[PDB]
């Protein structure tokens, strides 16, 4: 019963869905940002805006 | 509001004369009689209103002829100015739409 690097070493399945999500999840954070600094951000009930936005990124 | 006496710059005090009311300073001469209305305005933050209008609140500032919304055009939809810090602040318009299959927010 062993364990090697072939055993955490990711596949292909894994290299293309994880671009995937960084480039969306990249995107979103970055439309978030805007949406804060430079225009209207929907405010979060029971928070300041920018905590909003902390909980949106997160 | 702190003022100070032109000759030695020590902060001036309220009193009462027999004429008028007087600034007056304590260690100086110099007194200026209060002949006109003189004022200081505060003007302090009020309250966030952002959740308070939030779920059908009582609203009244829809009027005859009012402007549809953009998006729906039609008159289904609130609209409000309020100041958001002191009332020297230029009042902001806002408005919100809540029709049947349809909910937005806009600015
Ligand atoms: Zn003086
Ligand atoms: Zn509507």
């Amino acid at each position: 019963f062993s364990i090697g690097i072939g055993d955490v070493t990711p596949g292909q399945g894994l290299l293309k869905a994880k671009y995937e999500l960084l480039n969306a999840g990249y995107k979103k954070c970055d439309e978030y940002i805007e949406a804060l600094n430079t225009g209207k951000l929907q405010q979060q009930p029971g928070c300041t805006a920018e905590e909003t936005l902390e909980a949106l990124i997160l | 509001m702190l003022l100070f006496c032109p000759g030695c710059g020590n902060g001036l005090i309220v009193e009462e004369g027999q004429r008028c009311h007087r600034f007056s300073c304590n260690t100086c001469p110099y007194v200026h009689n209060i002949t006109r209305k003189v004022t200081n305005r505060k003007y302090p933050k009020l309250k966030e209103v952002d959740d308070v209008l939030g779920g059908a609140a009582a609203w009244e500032n829809v009027d005859s002829t009012a402007e549809s919304c953009p998006k729906c055009e039609h008159p289904r939809a609130y609209f409000m100015q309020l100041q958001t810090r002191s009332a020297d602040e230029p009042m902001t318009t806002f408005y919100k739409c809540c029709n049947a299959q349809c909910g937005h927010r806009w600015r």
